[PDB]
């Protein structure tokens, strides 16, 4: 299903990033490993995986406890208000009572 | 006269003989099948797993007058076989108590967890028989078994008036008081006793005059001791319960319920949805039977001193039936014909 | 609304559903109970291939274990009988042993062969576990293992729900490779006796079973006769119960005396040492034995009506037995001191 | 008394037990590849568990193979294996191996150490038991499943978006590496409440820990959180015969890093039965006693006790495996 | 503080105090008895305060808290997880007529008692303004269970009669 892009392995030493290294928002920043590429299909590599289908960077949401926070929404934990950008969440301290 | 059972392991015949027997099958309480003429009514109180007086215990009760049930368990009454003389047949839910009429001098007065009274008035003489006596006045010869014989200690006695033969019948407690849950540490020991003091500390030093509280003491000792209670104080409130009832029918009312002390409320069912219409009070011991638009005309309710918590209308705008909530008469049914609600 | 399943014969099983296969294993394996919020367990034990005794578990305190041949215990005591106790009333029947937990809901029998019978009651639909396998109407997904996985093989499901307890370890089980003159099985095809159970019942497993035992044949009617019994129980807990059957070759099965096997026994069983109550007895039909019907029943076993002895403070003493009192004395009649 | 920050160790075992580098301990029990610890500022090492579930139960739990990355090299290079051998680059070798900054090699009690320059040491024996030593200079940058090497305790929980959960589940989930992999619900805590047979014995069994015999000890590190463990093991795990000496070793290995020392093994226990030819002995100061020692006489002696199989002192070990 | 109090020694066994597990009878219910704490109303707190430690008080001094016609050294821990949750927005009500009920209208104006003025209130905002220092102040716990006298904004509650 267009635009959907596919690739295949030179099998050289088996280093390229195969079907088995899906880049997903939530496991961009963890390392992948490659046991050794398949050929398989993924998205362009200014585009991330999403549950649906790959979806700009910018706007997959932040994950607090198990449940969806979509970007600039804010969060009060107790003592002090954050909000996540960039799938990180910002905020300030305040060391309260 | 009157038979109940004090607590959940002590008997009362009619005459006024105390005993203790632990059993867990059916057995029979009162009935009239064993004399010379034709039995009426038969009463049978199984209990379920109260062998011993641990907090599980639960008890039930079955009524056989002509041809109905009535499975006292849990939450109320049934009818699983409608009666063909249901003229004078009458449920009444007053205070904490249930009433029940079966007929002229029958009468059943329940708590809904363990305490069950029978009362019969003078025409069953001397043709009763069962676990409450033959109801003749006389205390050395009711404790005769089923097979016309005189026993001597109760835990022999009981066992002949079991339903079902295949219970193993409880065989026999050797010890003597404090049982084996205590006098093992005379710690706990002494705790309970001093616990339950207070039925001579300072409110019943009236009572004790006209009724001595010297077997209800004995019963608080006991199912105390061998009941765990974790977070559920209902074990030890019922025998002061059941002290202050009988306290009660002498025109003695008491009253001993503190803020730390078996508490009680009955403001939770209080009109969830204003509620600012405080329509329920905790009284004393709330005149028993109150007539509204279920029947219209005094009944003949023994007791008159039903302990809980009671609605106190002003003279007009009586009581509801369903709703709980008190009404102006209107909502009265529109005919008797057939015996039915008819709103 | 209430199944059975029940492990009878030598190395056979029949599910909750009707999927019924062999097994003989070592390690007191896994019955009935639910694998979400346990609540209690029944365990089967085996021993080298054979049935022997029986126990529950409620919650990790209470144990029971029934044995064969008529003995109980505690878990390191030996109770006897019939031990009513916190629930799970240990009793006597038709002539089999019963274990009737009614607060949680399950009736377990005993009879003189050793067949294990379990009821359990509707609320535990799609929720039961055990080697009974799961109870849903669906009857060709009971292979369940432990993992939720599903096979085929009856090992590989039956081996994953082994249990083991401190000293007694145990290993995997493997069938056993011993292979092999009446066929007296097309007796379930044939007679009209068993044509009134074939529309609710299909007996071609039942034949197929009975010709697996005839490739055995360790004698000469044992070969079918513990392949009839289940079939019978199994259609006549259907809704309708075969009547008279036995008549023609059974093989008679066994209780100790008396002999009166009969299906509709009225589990009361009116003895001289009752009340005489009456309307009572609102029980289904069992199967079991009795004692023809002159004789009423005593304790160990029955005599005839003339003869029920007088009870006193728990002794039991013949008719016309008279005992003396110290202001007075009567004597023994029909259990009635006068 | 002066204050000074000391080696930090990361600590895996078990079903599915955790020490994190502070002092955390917990349970988390999910069946995928994780990343237990990263160099996370540097990008210096990465360390990736791949876990099975054994014991055909629900709450039974593994670790089959750890794999290290090493850019310094560019390579993924060795991954441990379930059982002793090692393979790098996807080629089985033998040990012991030298490189450039690696040693690899087999220790005296039948495992296999790792060591590269100055730190990032780890002890790995095949059956799921792993420690990982880790130097003072990573004190401030590290992510992961051991989480941040700081002083304290009370931030371990940390997730890389850069808030920290109450509940367990939630902190491991977020360690994942394939998105196939189900989150686990509730993390089930008493096993045995399936297995009620396997009940008496495990309460008597995991009560030595609270006995005289580790009366010593019990100043030393508190034996609480070394019970529970011990009682799920022996619960859930479908071999208690090794299960329950399996933990008890773990608490006696934990005492000797505080310089206590306990017999613990005595008839009617998990006794070593070292084969014959060799010595059950305790503290040996193991160096020599390898004739490849013998060879090699001027490489380093700097070990501490290790309690293992020995000799008598007048033997080397044999090449192909005897002592004579 | 003293030199002199007779230091506590050391318990050496391990959970299920030595009042636990001598019967395993108790023990059986205790445990059973006070898993409410996620029955049915505290699983919404469980999302943000995980109550382990919780459980191991009550399991801790309830055997060896002999209960005889005094249920209040139960109660008491689920008061204080109650307590915990409410900090965290998040009221619950868990109070029944079966279970540590509570009852505030035994002092309602025994002179003629129908003026019911006096109800019982799980949050019930904690600090509130009378003839006594009516300003606002500092109370960090804003909404302090108890039971709590609601009557009409006019004519606030008084000071010494109630
Ligand atoms: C019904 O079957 C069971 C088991 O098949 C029988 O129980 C077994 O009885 C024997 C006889 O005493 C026990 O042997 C004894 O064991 C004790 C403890 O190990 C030992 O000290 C004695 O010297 C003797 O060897 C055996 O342990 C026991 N097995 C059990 C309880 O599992 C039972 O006797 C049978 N019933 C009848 C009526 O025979
Ligand atoms: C968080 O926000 C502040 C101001 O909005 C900014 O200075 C800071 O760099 C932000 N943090 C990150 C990690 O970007
Ligand atoms: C109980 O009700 C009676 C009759 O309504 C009344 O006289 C009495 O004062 C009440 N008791 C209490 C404590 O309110
Ligand atoms: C049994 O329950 C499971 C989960 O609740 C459900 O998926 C399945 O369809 C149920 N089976 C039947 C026969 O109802
Ligand atoms: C190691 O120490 C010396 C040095 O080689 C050696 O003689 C000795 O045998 C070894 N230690 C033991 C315990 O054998
Ligand atoms: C408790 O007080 C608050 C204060 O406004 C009120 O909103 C709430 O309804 C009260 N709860 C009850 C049960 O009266
Ligand atoms: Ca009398
Ligand atoms: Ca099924
Ligand atoms: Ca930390």
């Amino acid at each position: 299903r267009p635009p959907m892009v596919k690739l295949v392995c030179p099998a050289d030493n088996l280093r390229a990033e195969g079907l088995e290294c899906t880049k997903t928002c939530q496991n961009y920043d963890l390392e992948c490993m490659s046991m050794g590429c398949v050929s398989g299909c993924l998205c362009p590599p200014g585009m991330v995986r999403h549950e649906n289908r790959c979806v700009a960077l910018e706007r997959c949401p932040c994950f607090h406890q198990g449940k969806e926070y979509a970007p600039g929404e804010t969060v009060k934990i107790g003592c002090n208000t954050c909000v996540c950008r960039d799938r990180k969440w910002n905020c300030t301290d305040h060391v309260c009572d | 006269a009157t038979c109940s059972t004090i607590g959940m392991a002590h008997y009362l015949t009619f005459d006024g003989l105390k005993y203790l027997f632990p059993g867990e099958c059916q057995y029979v309480l009162v009935q009239d099948y064993c004399g010379s003429n034709p039995g009426t009514f038969r009463i049978l109180v199984g209990n379920k797993g109260c062998s011993h007086p641990s907090v599980k215990c639960k008890k039930r009760v079955t009524i056989l007058v002509e041809g109905g049930e009535i499975e006292l368990f849990d939450g109320e009454v049934n009818v699983k076989r409608p009666m063909k003389d249901e003229t004078h047949f009458e449920v009444v839910e007053s205070g904490r108590y249930i009433i029940l009429l079966l007929g002229k001098a029958l009468s059943v007065v329940w708590d809904r967890h363990l305490s069950i009274s029978v009362v019969l008035k003078q025409t069953y003489q001397e043709k009763v028989c069962g676990l409450c006596g033959n109801f003749d006045g006389i205390q050395n010869n009711d404790l005769t078994s089923s097979n016309l014989q005189v026993e001597e200690d109760p835990v022999d006695f009981g066992n002949s008036w079991k339903v079902s033969s295949q219970c193993a019948d409880t065989r026999k407690v050797p010890l003597d008081s404090s049982p084996a849950t205590c006098h093992n540490n005379i710690m706990k020991q002494t705790m309970v006793d001093s616990s339950c003091r207070i039925l001579t500390s300072d409110v019943f030093q009236d009572c004790n005059k006209l009724v001595d509280p010297e077997p209800y003491l004995d019963v608080c000792i006991y199912d105390t001791c061998s009941c765990e209670s974790i977070g559920d104080c209902a074990c030890f409130c019922d025998t002061i319960a059941a002290y202050a009832h009988v306290c009660a029918q002498h025109g003695k009312v008491v009253t001993w319920r503190t803020a730390t002390l078996c508490p009680q409320s009955c403001e939770e069912r209080n009109l969830r949805e204003n509620g600012y219409e405080c329509e329920w009070r905790y009284n004393s011991c709330a005149p028993a039977c109150q007539v509204t638009c279920q029947h219209p005309e005094p009944l003949a309710c023994p007791v008159q001193c039903v302990e809980g918590c009671h609605a106190h209308c002003p003279p007009g705008k009586i009581l509801d039936e369903l709703l709980q909530t008190c009404v102006d008469p209107e909502d009265c049914p529109v005919c008797e014909v057939a015996g039915r609600r008819f709103a | 609304s209430t199944a059975r399943c029940s492990l009878f014969g030598s190395d056979f099983v029949n599910t909750f559903d009707g999927s019924m296969y062999s097994f003989a294993g070592y390690c007191s394996y896994l019955l009935a109970g639910g694998c979400q919020k346990r609540s209690f367990s029944i365990i089967g034990d085996f021993q080298n291939g054979k049935r022997v005794s029986l126990s529950v578990y409620l919650g990790e305190f209470f144990d029971i274990h029934l044995f064969v041949n008529g003995t109980v215990t505690q878990g390191d005591q030996r109770v006897s009988m019939p031990y009513a106790s916190k629930g799970l009333y240990l009793e006597t029947e038709a002539g089999y042993y019963k274990l009737s937990g009614e607060a949680y809901g399950f009736v377990a029998r005993i009879d003189g062969s050793g067949n294990f019978q379990v009821l359990l009651s509707d609320r535990y639909f799609n929720k039961t576990c055990g080697l009974c396998g799961n109870f849903n109407i669906f009857a060709e997904d009971d292979f369940m293992t432990q993992e939720g996985t599903l096979t085929s093989d009856p090992y590989d499901f039956a081996n994953s729900w082994a249990l083991s307890s401190g000293e007694q370890w145990c290993e995997r089980a493997s069938p056993p490779s011993s292979s092999c003159l009446w066929e007296q099985c097309q007796l379930l095809k044939s007679t009209s006796v068993f044509a009134r159970c074939h529309p609710l019942v299909d007996p071609e497993p039942f034949v197929a079973l009975c010709e697996k035992t005839l490739c055995e044949c360790a004698g000469g009617l044992e070969c079918a006769c513990p392949a009839l019994l289940e079939y019978a129980r199994t259609c006549a807990q259907e809704g309708m119960v075969l009547y008279g059957w036995t008549d023609h070759s059974a093989c008679s099965p066994v209780c100790p005396a008396g002999m009166e096997y009969r299906q509709c026994v009225s589990p009361c069983a009116r003895t001289c040492q009752s009340l005489h109550i009456n309307e009572m007895c609102q029980e289904r039909c069992v199967d079991g034995c009795s004692c023809p019907e002159g004789q009423l029943l005593d304790e160990g076993l029955c005599v005839e009506s003339t003869e029920c002895p007088c009870v006193h403070s728990g002794k039991r003493y013949p008719p016309g037995t008279s005992l003396s009192r110290d202001c007075n004395t009567c004597i023994c009649r029909n259990s009635q001191w006068i | 008394c002066s204050n000074e920050e000391c080696p930090g160790e990361c600590l895996v075992t078990g079903q599915s037990h955790f020490k994190s580098f502070d002092n955390r301990y917990f349970t988390f029990s999910g069946i995928c590849q994780y990343l237990l610890a990263r160099d996370c500022q540097d990008h210096s090492f990465s360390i990736v568990i791949e876990t099975v579930q054994c014991a055909d139960d629900r709450d039974a739990v593994c670790t089959r193979s750890v794999t290290v990355r090493l850019p310094g090299l560019h390579n993924s290079l060795v991954k441990l294996k379930h059982g002793a051998g090692v393979a790098m680059d996807g080629q089985d070798v033998q040990l012991p191996l030298l490189k450039g900054d690696l040693r690899i090699q087999h220790t005296v009690t039948a495992s296999v150490r790792l060591s590269y320059g100055e730190d990032l040491q780890m002890d790995w024996d095949g059956r799921g038991r792993l420690l990982v030593k880790l130097s003072p200079v990573y004190a401030g940058k590290t992510c992961g499943l051991c989480g941040n090497y700081n002083g304290n305790q009370g931030d371990d929980f940390l997730t890389p978006s850069g808030l920290a959960e109450p509940r367990v589940e939630d902190f491991g989930n977020a360690w994942k590496l394939h998105g196939d992999c189900q989150d686990l619900q509730k993390q089930h805590s008493d096993p045995c409440a399936l297995n009620p047979r396997m009940t008496r014995f495990s309460e008597e069994a995991c009560a030595v820990l609270t006995s005289p015999t580790f009366e010593a000890c019990h100043r030393a590190v508190s034996p609480l959180p070394y019970l529970r463990n011990c009682r799920y093991d022996v619960c859930s795990c479908s071999d208690g015969r090794e299960c329950l000496c399996g933990a008890l070793a773990s608490y006696a290995a934990a005492c000797a890093g505080r310089g206590v020392r306990v017999a613990w093994r005595e008839p009617g226990r998990c006794e070593l039965n070292c084969p014959k030819g060799q010595v059950y002995l305790q503290c040996g100061t193991p160096c020599n006693l390898t004739c490849r020692s013998l060879s090699y006489p001027d490489e380093e002696c700097n070990e501490a006790c290790l309690e293992g199989c020995f000799c008598p002192p007048g033997l080397y070990m044999d090449e192909r495996g005897d002592c004579v």
